RNA sequence: GAGCUAGCCCUGGCCAGGGUGAAGCUGGGGUGAGACCCAGUGGAGGCCCGAACCGGUGGGGGAUGCAAACCCCUCGGAUGA
RNA sequence: GAAUGCCGGCAUGAGUAACGAUAAAGAGGGUGAGAAUCCCUCUCGCCGUAAGCCCAAGGGUUCCUACGCAAUGGUCGUCAGCGUAGGGUUAGGCGGGACCUAAGGUGAAGCCGAAAGGCGUAGCCGAAGGGCAGCCGGUUAAUAUUCCGGCCCUUCCCGCAGGUGCGAUGGGGGGACGCUCUAGGCUAGGGGGACCGGAGCCAUGGACGAGCCCGGCCAGAAGCGCAGGGUGGGAGGUAGGCAAAUCCGCCUCCCAACAAGCUCUGCGUGGUGGGGAAGCCCGGGUGACAACCCCCCGAAGCCAGGGAGCCAAGAAAAGCCUCUAAGCACAACCUGCGGGAACCCGUACCGCAAACCGACACAGGUGGGCGGGUGCAAGAGCACUCAGGCGCGCGGGAGAACCCUCGCCAAGGAACUCUGCAAGUUGGCCCCGUAACUUCGGGAGAAGGGGUGCUCCCUGGGGUGAUGAGCCCCGGGGAGCCGCAGUGAACAGGCUCUGGCGACUGUUUACCAAAAACACAGCUCUCUGCGAACUCGUAAGAGGAGGUAUAGGGAGCGACGCUUGCCCGGUGCCGGAAGGUCAAGGGGAGGGGUGCAAGCCCCGAACCGAAGCCCCGGUGAACGGCGGCCGUAACUAUAACGGUCCUAAGGUAGCGAAAUUCCUUGUCGGGUAAGUUCCGACCUGCACGAAAAGCGUAACGACCGGAGCGCUGUCUCGGCGAGGGACCCGGUGAAAUUGAACUGGCCGUGAAGAUGCGGCCUACCCGUGGCAGGACGAAAAGACCCCGUGGAGCUUUACUGCAGCC
RNA sequence: CGAUGUCGGCUCGUCGCAUCCUGGGGCUGAAGAAGGUCCCAAGGGUUGGGCUGUUCGCCCAUUAAAGCGGCACGCGAGCUG
RNA sequence: UGGGAGAGGGUGGUGGAAUUCCCGGAGUAGCGGUGAAAUGCGCAGAUACCGGGAGGAACGCCGAUGGCGAAGGCAGCCACCUGGUCCACCCGUGACGCUGAGGCGCGAAAGCGUGGGGAGCAAACCGGAUUAGAUACCCGGGUAGUCCACGCCCUAAACG
RNA sequence: CCGAGGGUAGGGCCCGUGACUGGGGCGAAGUCGUAACAAGGUAGCUGUACCGGAAGGUGCGGCUGGAU
């Protein structure tokens, strides 16, 4: 449950912070963090290729186990649940009876002290990873591989989940977090349950500086610029778009579809998304 | 106020120096050009 | 050509002193249990006053200048974008 | 002879402006050809969170000494950061290298590109980050953690002794980390002492004193002591840490547990080695056998990898330790001790500035550390002062206008003016006290008031210590004293009411705009299923993201409150396996040229044949748009109501003479003696209106408007005074400008505004301080405007291409 | 057009007279007082405020009166902006 | 103490019918709708029929004139957690009772905030009719909302 | 010292009045429609919500004070 503040400054009026009440360990596993090269939106040429990036808090990257079929049949115990600044979900530290220590995305409801396990035989239980073909139809899953052995790709953000709607040959049918209906191969691994921290979206950033902490630099409207800069630039005084609303680079940006036409995965998208 | 020349020996050597010039087609042409002209100095002096 | 200037990256440094008194915690009251109230403690904040520091609001001076943007008075921010 | 020509030389302005912070000077002695300017002494003033001291960058001999004074120095010069010459910088421990990695850079493998080249893993390079062994004093004209003295320490080699499964680029541990607040104990630093040491001193009315003045320490190995940091021990199993592993990880058992123990730092002590003032007498010597003690205040520094809270969740790699592999166990490593060995570069000087960046010895710019005392609540604020450093490289006079900076003002008190612009006022602390409204925080320092010194007396609590004294910190009560006045000097809000705009803190046109602009949390639409979309790139490859729809891109709107209506005909976008049109290609009816002929060669109808466009739908927080004329109510007036034309549909709620209203100073009301502004209303809104959002909104604003109180030189209306200039004298000595000039007024004339032509009038020659009417005065080949088949930025349903996409 | 700074205000004046006041007159539908109108007359005078950038104008309170015009819409090497 | 009846409440599950949409088959000239129509939908293959899938909401028969609750109100079926209540016995306490200004809690629907959900229905809205008009009644569309969770609102022909 | 009161500043309550504005009551014979009373020609009423020249309409739930 999000936490409010009393209005003792202008910004505390609506600023809200997470409860952190599920967190049980306030520093990371030294053997599993590595440094995070901040890019500032720049590429190997040095050019801003994503605008309005930089200046955020320093962070260490916690290595997450997105495969899990690494260690079939080897159970692990949930030793702590910790904060990860590289993702919306919380992460959970796993101590394998193997003696190996790993991080996973923390599903909703997972408890410090329970044991999880990965494999075809695993119990349909929160925290376990199975190939999709062995999960009963209707089950809510997360951290879903898209192609077998290639890594958990879908449903990873705070509060998300996919639902198994049915089967067809080597493939199962998933309803993704977007509501699209896709075929995913049955040998693709997924973890039972939804991702935790569902309250994440109810957070009110509260002031400008909070965004600046996250590496989000201020965003400038096209309408505020000059014609050298943007299709919406210029005009005397304020001005409507005066053309179909466009990006800085000329393409239309109110409805124009941009998925590539002849893309091969189209044979596996059943129904495009919703709302 | 703060003016535009703020001398810095390391900046000078790493930007205009001999080894900066030789690493680059345009840099070598600069050296080739300045030799042909007879410049006493092919590159700015910086004490290190 | 980014030793000026603009943004980002890595690594360091700086912010006198004073004021306000958030949550929480403790005790007390209250209740079926609660909410809640009171006191104490506490020390939150793009919080308040004000140097350094960063600015440049109003006025005067300067105008072959001390200066190709300066000087005086006054004024903004000063734990934070 | 002219090109605002080019190069040079020399004039004019002119002995004119100026001589670079208004911190300030005077005299005596010296030197010398020459002295306001050099040296010495005494007096005076200035800085003192600096205008003193120490590092770093940058500069590169500027350092020291001797000899100089042509030029440089805004004057002078005997002086100098200047000329000549000689000298001067010393390290195993300080900084960098023979160590480590960061961004980044480079790059065996590999990938990509016409060439040049672009990428790229490991590796390498890369520091003000990590790591690593020196402190105090003396010494030189000039270097000193470097030389010397004292006391300490590090690595490498070799040897000896003891010990041990030794051995690494490999495995593991550690290194290793945020922000705010902060404990205990110290240390730096500081204040006091009736105690200790000291050359003296008694003045001018008093004091021979518990008098005055001066100083009462620094470094230090082992050991010890105080305060902290770090750290569980044993066993059994073991499938993980890409071989192995006794290490680490995991599981179980026993023990230990605020500890202790072991270890590592800090501080104190410590053998020992140093230092040591005033005053006096020529940097020195004396003092001096100097003394070196006690109490208090006390860090932001140290113990430190300390503690707590919080969210935005806070480098790497080596050194180090541990595990084992090849190996090797005559080895090798560890511990102790001994001897030997220990290289390269920097070191002068300046360093908030006359030596750096600004053409200058330039009121500007320049990162880190130290920065004493008293008082004022605190403090790095303010005043004065220490140590130390300065009086700013032209001066001497005079005491006009006028200018600048500053002080005061009778009566009035905003009457000034676009505007209270500017300047008054207010001003710190303590106490009383404080309104609408409000998002309950605020508004609030609201407003408004009272207090503030000194003496005596009684008394409350804390810190140190011992519980006491002493010192130190917060207070309370009573009685008095002096002045015009007690934050007695300096630093230190004027307040209120009411509109517009923007929620707010922020940001911006470096150098005429700081704002109502930008940003902003928040709201909505839309794209994106991950080799994502999008972006940069020919590509490779990057970013997006080591992210995954509670995510990322694009767009508008802009806290919050209550809201956001009607039009899908046109444009856009979205959907639409039909039909229409549609290119290359397929097809080949039928034609044609040539050949004697087999043949060769060319044209070519129907027909099959994408996207796109047409066509059919959807779509507004997509581009956008949201009417006209006429009639009508039992006074008049005005029309709830009706008629008709047109549209895709005819503006809803709210708001309105508005940051929008042309007519306009609309009309009414308020405020005023008087109000083109202001505020409240009205509504025939030239030309508001709902996310280019509509209407509100507490708080906020160096935004913009209107009003009142307070107080004023803003004004009636000016006066006086201060200093720096202007003026005079000595020194040094520019500038734009300049066809040449022997350069008056009127009325005319003239290319239409005449010193220069006409006719009158006036007028002896030459300067100095002043004032600005003219010389269509200077400056800049008018920015406005036009012209040029001149240029550039920008736009689009202008033309034609190209990227990209299909 | 190889530049003639362009509204208003302030300051400083000066000139014309088609005279606002003051002085002298005639006519009056001039009883007196007060006016009207024309003539002569430029010596002097011709106020302080509210509103607006304003010139102008309106308004308040007075006045003998609250004149109208020229001087590059007088005057920015005089100021303001 | 021992028994019973009950849509009393709360949480979690879960079953079939039907509507809608999507897919596949089969099939062809209309379907729908009304007082009669038109709008709408349909040869771009609808309606009608079969198989498949997704999703929401409400629970037919039982069912009553019935039951339960203080009122608002409560209806598929299962489990758990929980309230009230009635009857038998005549066992215990010994007037411990009644009401109740204030207070506190509960309170249909609609409405509001923040999320989710969305089949059907449907204010507003659009269109087609009707009509003098028709900002209605009737038809075809359709957004809030109706549904879930949490928090407000506290109304009623909250009536016997 | 206390002290009538005078002064300065800020609050509270009441009364009067105000451009304009809101609905209300009343008023012999105005304009528009016909909402209700009959099944009032869509049964009515109701809380609420949205809408419309106006009565009203519609949605959701409720009442019978509804007809046949
Ligand atoms: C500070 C020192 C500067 O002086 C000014 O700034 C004054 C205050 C300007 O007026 C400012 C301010 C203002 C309002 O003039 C008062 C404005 O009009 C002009 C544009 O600039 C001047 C004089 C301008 O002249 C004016 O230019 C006008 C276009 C036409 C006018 N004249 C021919 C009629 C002429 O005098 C102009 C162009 O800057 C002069 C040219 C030569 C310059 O560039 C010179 C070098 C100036 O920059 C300057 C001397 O350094
Ligand atoms: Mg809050
Ligand atoms: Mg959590
Ligand atoms: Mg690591
Ligand atoms: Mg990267
Ligand atoms: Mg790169
Ligand atoms: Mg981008
Ligand atoms: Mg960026
Ligand atoms: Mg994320
Ligand atoms: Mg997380
Ligand atoms: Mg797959
Ligand atoms: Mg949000
Ligand atoms: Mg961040
Ligand atoms: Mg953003
Ligand atoms: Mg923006
Ligand atoms: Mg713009
Ligand atoms: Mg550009
Ligand atoms: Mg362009
Ligand atoms: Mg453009
Ligand atoms: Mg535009
Ligand atoms: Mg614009
Ligand atoms: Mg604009
Ligand atoms: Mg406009
Ligand atoms: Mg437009
Ligand atoms: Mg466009
Ligand atoms: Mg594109
Ligand atoms: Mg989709
Ligand atoms: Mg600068
Ligand atoms: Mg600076
Ligand atoms: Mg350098
Ligand atoms: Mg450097
Ligand atoms: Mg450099
Ligand atoms: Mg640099
Ligand atoms: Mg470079
Ligand atoms: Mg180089
Ligand atoms: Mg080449
Ligand atoms: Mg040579
Ligand atoms: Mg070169
Ligand atoms: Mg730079
Ligand atoms: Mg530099
Ligand atoms: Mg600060
Ligand atoms: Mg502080
Ligand atoms: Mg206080
Ligand atoms: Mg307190
Ligand atoms: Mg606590
Ligand atoms: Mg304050
Ligand atoms: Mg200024
Ligand atoms: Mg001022
Ligand atoms: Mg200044
Ligand atoms: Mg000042
Ligand atoms: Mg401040
Ligand atoms: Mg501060
Ligand atoms: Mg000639
Ligand atoms: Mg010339
Ligand atoms: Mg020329
Ligand atoms: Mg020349
Ligand atoms: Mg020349
Ligand atoms: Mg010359
Ligand atoms: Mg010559
Ligand atoms: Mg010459
Ligand atoms: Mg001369
Ligand atoms: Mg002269
Ligand atoms: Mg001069
Ligand atoms: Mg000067
Ligand atoms: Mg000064
Ligand atoms: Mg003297
Ligand atoms: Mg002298
Ligand atoms: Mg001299
Ligand atoms: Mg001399
Ligand atoms: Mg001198
Ligand atoms: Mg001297
Ligand atoms: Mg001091
Ligand atoms: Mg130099
Ligand atoms: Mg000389
Ligand atoms: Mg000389
Ligand atoms: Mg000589
Ligand atoms: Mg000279
Ligand atoms: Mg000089
Ligand atoms: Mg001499
Ligand atoms: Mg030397
Ligand atoms: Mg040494
Ligand atoms: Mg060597
Ligand atoms: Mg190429
Ligand atoms: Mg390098
Ligand atoms: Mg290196
Ligand atoms: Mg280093
Ligand atoms: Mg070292
Ligand atoms: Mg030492
Ligand atoms: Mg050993
Ligand atoms: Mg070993
Ligand atoms: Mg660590
Ligand atoms: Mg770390
Ligand atoms: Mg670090
Ligand atoms: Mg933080
Ligand atoms: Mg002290
Ligand atoms: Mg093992
Ligand atoms: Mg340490
Ligand atoms: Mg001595
Ligand atoms: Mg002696
Ligand atoms: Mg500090
Ligand atoms: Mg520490
Ligand atoms: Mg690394
Ligand atoms: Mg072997
Ligand atoms: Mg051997
Ligand atoms: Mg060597
Ligand atoms: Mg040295
Ligand atoms: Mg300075
Ligand atoms: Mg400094
Ligand atoms: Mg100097
Ligand atoms: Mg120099
Ligand atoms: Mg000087
Ligand atoms: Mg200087
Ligand atoms: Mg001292
Ligand atoms: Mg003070
Ligand atoms: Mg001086
Ligand atoms: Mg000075
Ligand atoms: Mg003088
Ligand atoms: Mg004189
Ligand atoms: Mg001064
Ligand atoms: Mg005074
Ligand atoms: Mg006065
Ligand atoms: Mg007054
Ligand atoms: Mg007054
Ligand atoms: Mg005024
Ligand atoms: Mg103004
Ligand atoms: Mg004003
Ligand atoms: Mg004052
Ligand atoms: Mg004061
Ligand atoms: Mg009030
Ligand atoms: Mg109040
Ligand atoms: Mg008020
Ligand atoms: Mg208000
Ligand atoms: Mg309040
Ligand atoms: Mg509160
Ligand atoms: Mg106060
Ligand atoms: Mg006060
Ligand atoms: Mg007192
Ligand atoms: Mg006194
Ligand atoms: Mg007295
Ligand atoms: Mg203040
Ligand atoms: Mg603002
Ligand atoms: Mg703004
Ligand atoms: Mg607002
Ligand atoms: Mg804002
Ligand atoms: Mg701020
Ligand atoms: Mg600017
Ligand atoms: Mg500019
Ligand atoms: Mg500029
Ligand atoms: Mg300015
Ligand atoms: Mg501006
Ligand atoms: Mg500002
Ligand atoms: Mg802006
Ligand atoms: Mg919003
Ligand atoms: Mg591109
Ligand atoms: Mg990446
Ligand atoms: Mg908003
Ligand atoms: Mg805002
Ligand atoms: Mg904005
Ligand atoms: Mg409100
Ligand atoms: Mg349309
Ligand atoms: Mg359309
Ligand atoms: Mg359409
Ligand atoms: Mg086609
Ligand atoms: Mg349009
Ligand atoms: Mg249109
Ligand atoms: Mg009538
Ligand atoms: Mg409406
Ligand atoms: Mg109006
Ligand atoms: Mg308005
Ligand atoms: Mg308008
Ligand atoms: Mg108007
Ligand atoms: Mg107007
Ligand atoms: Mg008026
Ligand atoms: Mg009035
Ligand atoms: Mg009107
Ligand atoms: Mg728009
Ligand atoms: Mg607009
Ligand atoms: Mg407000
Ligand atoms: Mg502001
Ligand atoms: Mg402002
Ligand atoms: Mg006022
Ligand atoms: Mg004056
Ligand atoms: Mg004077
Ligand atoms: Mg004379
Ligand atoms: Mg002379
Ligand atoms: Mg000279
Ligand atoms: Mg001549
Ligand atoms: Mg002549
Ligand atoms: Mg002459
Ligand atoms: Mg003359
Ligand atoms: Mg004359
Ligand atoms: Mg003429
Ligand atoms: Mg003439
Ligand atoms: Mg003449
Ligand atoms: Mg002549
Ligand atoms: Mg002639
Ligand atoms: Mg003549
Ligand atoms: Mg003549
Ligand atoms: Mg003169
Ligand atoms: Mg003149
Ligand atoms: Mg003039
Ligand atoms: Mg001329
Ligand atoms: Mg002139
Ligand atoms: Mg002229
Ligand atoms: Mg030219
Ligand atoms: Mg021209
Ligand atoms: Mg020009
Ligand atoms: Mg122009
Ligand atoms: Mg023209
Ligand atoms: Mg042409
Ligand atoms: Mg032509
Ligand atoms: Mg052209
Ligand atoms: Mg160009
Ligand atoms: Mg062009
Ligand atoms: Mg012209
Ligand atoms: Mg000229
Ligand atoms: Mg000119
Ligand atoms: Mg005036
Ligand atoms: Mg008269
Ligand atoms: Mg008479
Ligand atoms: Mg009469
Ligand atoms: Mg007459
Ligand atoms: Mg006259
Ligand atoms: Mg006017
Ligand atoms: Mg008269
Ligand atoms: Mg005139
Ligand atoms: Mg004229
Ligand atoms: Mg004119
Ligand atoms: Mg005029
Ligand atoms: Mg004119
Ligand atoms: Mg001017
Ligand atoms: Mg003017
Ligand atoms: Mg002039
Ligand atoms: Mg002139
Ligand atoms: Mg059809
Ligand atoms: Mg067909
Ligand atoms: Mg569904
Ligand atoms: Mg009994
Ligand atoms: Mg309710
Ligand atoms: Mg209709
Ligand atoms: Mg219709
Ligand atoms: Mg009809
Ligand atoms: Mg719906
Ligand atoms: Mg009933
Ligand atoms: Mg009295
Ligand atoms: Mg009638
Ligand atoms: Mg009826
Ligand atoms: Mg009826
Ligand atoms: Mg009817
Ligand atoms: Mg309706």
């Amino acid at each position: 449950a999000v936490k409010k503040f009393k209005p003792y400054t202008p910004s505390r009026r609506f600023m809200t912070v997470a409860d952190f009440s599920e967190i049980t360990k306030t520093e990371p596993e030294k053997s599993l963090v590595k440094p995070l090269k901040k890019t500032g939106g720049r590429n190997n040429q040095g050019r801003i290729t994503v605008r309005f990036r930089g200046g955020g808090h320093k962070r260490l990257y916690r290595i997450i186990d997105f495969k899990r079929w690494d260690k079939v049949g080897i159970p692990a115990k949930v030793a702590a649940i910790e904060y990860d600044p590289n993702r919306s979900a919380r992460i959970a530290l796993l101590h394998y009876v193997d003696g190996e220590k790993r991080y996973i995305i923390a599903p909703d409801g997972l408890q410090v002290g329970q044991q999880v396990v990965a494999g075809p035989d695993a119990p349909i239980q929160v925290g376990n990873a199975l190939p999709l073909r062995f999960i009963p139809v209707g089950t809510v899953v997360h951290a879903v591989e898209l192609e077998p052995k290639k890594g958990a790709k879908l449903a990873r953000a705070a509060g998300t989940s996919a639902q198994i709607q049915g089967r067809e040959g080597d493939y199962v049918i998933l309803r993704l977090p977007s509501g699209e209906l896709r075929k995913v191969h049955g040998e693709c691994y997924a973890t039972v349950g939804a991702v935790g921290n569902a309250d994440h979206k109810n957070i009110v950033l509260g002031k400008a500086g909070r965004s600046r902490w996250l590496g989000r630099r201020p965003h400038v409207r096209g309408a505020a610029m000059n014609p050298v800069d943007h299709p919406h630039g210029g005009g005397e005084g304020r001005a409507p778009r005066g053309r179909p609303p466009a990006s800085p680079w000329g393409w239309q940006t109110k409805g124009l579809k941009t998925r590539k036409r002849r893309k091969p995965s189209s044979r596996f998208i059943i129904a495009r998304r919703k709302k | 106020m703060k003016r535009t020349w703020q001398p810095n020996r390391r900046k000078r050597a790493k930007t205009h120096g001999f080894r900066a010039r030789m690493r680059t087609p345009g840099g070598r042409k600069v050296l080739k050009r300045r030799r042909q002209k007879g410049r006493w100095r092919l590159t700015p002096a910086v004490r290190k």
